[PDB]
């Protein structure tokens, strides 16, 4: 029983979800070997060194990696798993890999599992379906066990008390069927959204773009991230990196404020396991009542700012 | 080009979901079913390419119970060209997923010779945010997943991303594999003539056992249950007393 781990990672700074998917890992009571592919990655692969539980670390630099494109990352993992026959690959449930993971599992024609929120048995896990509405326990009796692990239902492992052995990678041909062109991300100062310890999130209540500044003033006080509903990106208020939900990301801060969202099945989804929730709405039927540990039927725009002022 | 349109059959959205008592899966019978949203979006996208004449044909594909014909039905009357029902007995049907899928995809994509399949991003009822990955996979194809835009120029495709941080431009050289996000369009509404003219074009109806697919699965669920449910919550008239509230309890 041997885990590989695909680190997720982008400027000498590896992904915090990478962090959650170790500990998962070592759940499964195997030795724990990373893998770290891009065009650099020699900081990374020393931090990964560090971080308890991990044994072995793989080192995959290359040019080709540029912009971590499934098709060239693909070969490379199939190649390290006929090296080192692991029985287990997993990786962080992020859009990189939800993008990645399937695809090696193709390759491995074997069936994968997404999202796992607990580890029963290093082959019984358990997932969520129906925009998490239904919990379901699989039994997986695939040679090799590719998923994807949910973050925020495992603790980060320490940054500290490992000892592994960093180790160049089984490097391949490129295959350049794709190409990363270009990006635009979101710049922000506010702490991602995912890893939040507060969370406050608008939807279509807030009328308009500039509105949102209420938010941004409010989340300062609380040094939390923002979120968003559907109606809130449609309508142009923010960008969709800013969704939470089914579709968007899933959180569980320990303090999530809902204001001016109603509370639909697909923002649930993505916000029902915080610790503690919080609901300002104006109507006392909105469904978000029905699971705010607190909540006040009240104007947004009345509500929103007091809050700031008491926590001046 | 030809493009290859995968469309699948889920609860209704809007439906609030039942776990069977016997923990074996949740209610769908006498429930409502529609098409997946995302599917939906996957058809919308295909049906513009034609309309820019960018697309020559469109095909809708479907697999699963004989039930699953309606949403063919719907993608027919939205402008896919034709229809094909990779038909599974309901029993069978039950243990379908994304690698069995993915394989019947795969085969029909080399047998109709496409040179673009079409995909949602995830289905709202297994959320697996498998098949589209693994069809290209199995295809060897470039794949462009959780696509907000999508263009075609000449023998490539050009596709801009929903990513964690923001959005992603990448160039895929066809065939090509691209599954739909939410922001790609707004899927139009087909009209009645539509949907009239829809029960005129037909659908072929294949077994996946003629496309040479095995649907033996080595994942088993074991339950379904409901998820814990939270202990319901409190009223504050001021927000003072809100704020007042989370002091006392350590989240402020
Ligand atoms: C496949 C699919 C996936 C989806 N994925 C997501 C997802 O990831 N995330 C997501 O959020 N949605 C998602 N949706 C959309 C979801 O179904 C709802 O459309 C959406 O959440 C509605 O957003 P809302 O609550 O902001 O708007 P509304 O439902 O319109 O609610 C607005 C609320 O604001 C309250 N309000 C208005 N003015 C005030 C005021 N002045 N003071 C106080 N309260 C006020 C109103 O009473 C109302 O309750 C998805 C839908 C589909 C079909
Ligand atoms: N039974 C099916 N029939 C047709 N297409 C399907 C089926 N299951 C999944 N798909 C396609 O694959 C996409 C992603 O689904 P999933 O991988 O199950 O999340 C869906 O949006 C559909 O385009």
């Amino acid at each position: 029983q041997s885990t590989l781990v695909i680190a997720e990672h982008a400027n000498d700074s590896l992904a915090p979800i990478t962090l959650n998917t170790i500990t998962a890992a070592t759940r499964l009571g195997g030795e724990v070997s990373c893998l770290v592919a891009g065009t650099k990655c020699d900081k990374v692969a020393q931090d990964l060194c560090k971080v308890a539980g991990i044994a072995k670390v793989l080192v995959a630099q290359h040019d080709v990696y540029k912009g971590l494109l499934p098709e060239e990352l693909t070969p490379l993992i199939l190649a390290t798993q006929k090296q080192f026959n692991y029985t287990h690959i997993c990786a962080g449930a992020s859009a990189f890999g939800k993008n990645l993971l399937p695809r090696v599992a193709a390759k491995l024609e074997v069936a994968p599992i997404s999202d796992i929120i607990a580890i029963k048995s290093p082959d019984t896990f358990v997932r969520t379906i129906y925009a998490g509405n239904a919990l379901c326990t699989v039994k997986c009796d695939e040679k090799v066990k590719v998923f994807s692990v949910r973050g925020t239902s495992f603790d980060a492992a320490a940054t500290s008390g490992g000892s592994a052995s960093s180790e160049k990678a089984s490097s391949t041909s490129p295959v350049e069927i794709s190409e990363w062109l270009d990006q635009k991300l979101t710049k922000s100062d506010r702490p991602e959204l995912t890893g939040a310890k507060v969370v406050v999130s608008g939807g279509r209540g807030l009328k308009s773009g500039e509105n949102f500044k209420l938010l941004y003033d409010l989340a300062d006080q609380l040094h939390a991230a923002v979120g968003a509903s559907r109606a809130a990106v449609d309508a142009g208020f923010v960008p969709n990196d800013m969704q939470v939900g089914q579709t968007g990301k899933i959180v569980a801060p320990e303090l999530y404020i809902a204001v001016g969202i109603s509370g639909a099945i697909q923002h649930l989804a993505g916000m029902k396991d915080s610790k503690t929730i919080v609901a300002i709405n104006k109507d006392p039927e909105a469904p978000i009542f029905q699971v705010a540990d607190y909540g006040i039927v009240a104007d947004l725009f009345k509500v929103v700012p007091e809050m700031t002022e008491i926590l001046k | 080009l030809r493009v290859l349109v995968a469309v699948k059959r889920v609860i209704d959205y809007a439906v609030k979901i039942r776990v069977k008592p016997d923990r074996t899966g949740v209610v769908t019978d006498g429930v409502k079913h529609s098409m997946n949203p995302f599917c939906e979006i996957a058809v919308e996208e295909a049906v513009r390419l034609k309309e820019k004449k960018l697309v020559k044909e469109v095909i809708a594909v479907s697999c699963g119970p004989a039930q699953c014909q309606e949403t063919i039905r719907t993608a027919l009357a939205m402008g896919a060209d034709r229809g094909i029902h990779v038909e599974v007995p309901p029993a069978e049907a039950e243990r379908l997923g994304p690698l069995q899928v993915a394989r019947v995809l795969a085969k029909l994509a080399e047998k109709e010779k496409v040179d673009l399949v079409l995909l949602g991003k995830q289905a709202i009822d297994d959320d697996c945010n498998q098949t589209g990955q693994m069809t290209a996979g199995f295809l060897d194809w470039p794949q462009g997943t959780f696509a907000s835009q999508v263009t075609l120029e000449g023998d490539k495709l050009k596709v801009e991303r929903e990513i964690d941080g923001g959005l992603e431009t990448l160039r895929l050289k066809l065939p090509a594999v691209v599954t739909a996000d939410l922001r790609l369009n707004e899927p139009r509404y087909a009209t009645l003539p539509n949907i009239m003219k829809a029960k005129k074009k037909k659908i072929e109806v294949i077994k996946p056992g003629d496309l040479g697919v095995d649907l033996t699965s080595k994942l088993s669920v074991i339950s379904v249950e409901d998820p814990p449910q939270r202990t319901a919550g409190v009223k504050v008239e001021t927000t003072e007393d809100l704020v007042a509230k989370l002091k006392e309890i350590g989240r402020i």
